[PDB]
């Protein structure tokens, strides 16, 4: 357990920034909504601020705050995440996308008052113009999956590779290889985890009112891999 | 792949699809200026469905009468959500037979 732990006992409100360059074009993202880490839950609507999105919505999904995931008590002094907190952690992954491009992520996620901020810098290269993702082949829905979580002793924080798997409109199913890096933002000390999964849950929507380009994410994230 | 047609409400969604279908109208210009009043029974929507095995849900389609400058259209509406924008107006044509 951490005094970290003590600011997600209730509802979080959360804000995502994003800016970002995929094959050259530019665009940026903000995201509102709120977290629930007690039971894991994580509700956003984000909107494209510099019109049409360049690259399809399901891409972007795990780019856009680990520490709303629900530890279970037995698990708890293994949450990293929620120990980084208030001065929070930089987030970094490069995501290889199957016979096609892809992206560089940094992001810093911290507390700016009472609100949990998620601000993001991404570039991506390499994409075939009409792939998959620059031709928007990807059907608008997600996945469930695990993420394996280890230790990083050495940055003082953690790494975590996974798979996420997109669905193509097609029939097939294209692999997104994620490779991650998180290191505390603060000097303090921090919890470091035994190996452990993040197990997900996420539901892509659409607000029938609203007139941008946008998505609306349910997320539910439930730590297991621990025996009790 | 999509479905069969299936009744729904005329509740505020549905209203709203309405206004949406003759704001688009509106912007054609073969008519004169439309006014919205109403959505009026019966509206109905089918899912349409990804072309594959999977067969998940891309979007859904709908079919509604709509109340405009007092008279009566028939407005065809497509959702699709891979693809922004998401709705499109297919077709609107009046005036119609009271259903």
């Amino acid at each position: 357990g951490s005094k970290g732990e003590e600011l997600f006992t209730g509802v979080v409100p959360i804000l995502v920034e994003l800016d970002g360059d995929v094959n050259g074009h530019k665009f940026s993202v903000s995201g509102e909504g709120e977290g629930d880490a007690t039971y894991g839950k994580l509700t956003l609507k984000f909107i494209c601020t510099t019109g049409k999105l360049p690259v399809p919505w399901p891409t972007l999904v795990t780019t856009f705050v680990q520490c709303f995931s629900r530890y279970p008590d037995h698990m708890k002094r293994h949450d990293f995440f929620k120990s980084a907190m208030p001065e929070g952690y930089v987030q970094e992954r490069t995501i290889s996308f199957k016979d096609d491009g892809n992206y560089k992520t940094r992001a810093e996620v911290k507390f700016e008052g009472d609100t949990l901020v998620n601000r993001i810098e991404l570039k991506g290269i390499d994409f075939k113009e009409d792939g998959n993702i620059l031709g928007h082949k990807l059907e608008y829905n997600y996945n469930s999956h695990n993420v394996y979580i280890t230790a990083d002793k050495q940055k003082n924080g953690i790494k975590a590779n996974f798979k996420i798997r997109h669905n193509i409109e097609d029939g097939s199913v294209q692999l997104a290889d994620h490779y991650q890096q998180n290191t505390p933002i603060g000097d303090g000390p921090v919890l470091l985890p035994d190996n452990h999964y993040l197990s997900t849950q996420s539901k892509l929507s659409k607000d029938p009112n609203e007139k941008r380009d946008h998505m609306v994410l349910l997320e539910f994230v439930t730590a297991a891999g621990i025996t009790h | 792949g999509s479905g069969e047609w299936e009744i729904i409400d005329i509740g505020p969604f549905t209203q709203n699809l309405g206004k949406f279908a003759v704001d688009e109208e509106n912007k054609i210009g073969q008519y004169g200026r439309l006014t919205f009043n109403k959505v009026i029974r019966p509206s109905m929507k089918k899912t349409i469905y990804y072309a594959n095995s999977r067969g998940m849900i891309k979007g859904y389609e709908y079919q509604l009468y709509v109340y405009a400058s007092d008279k009566l259209f028939r407005a065809d509406i497509s959702e699709d959500y891979q693809h922004y924008p998401h709705r499109k107006l297919l077709r609107f044509n009046g005036p119609v037979p009271p259903p």
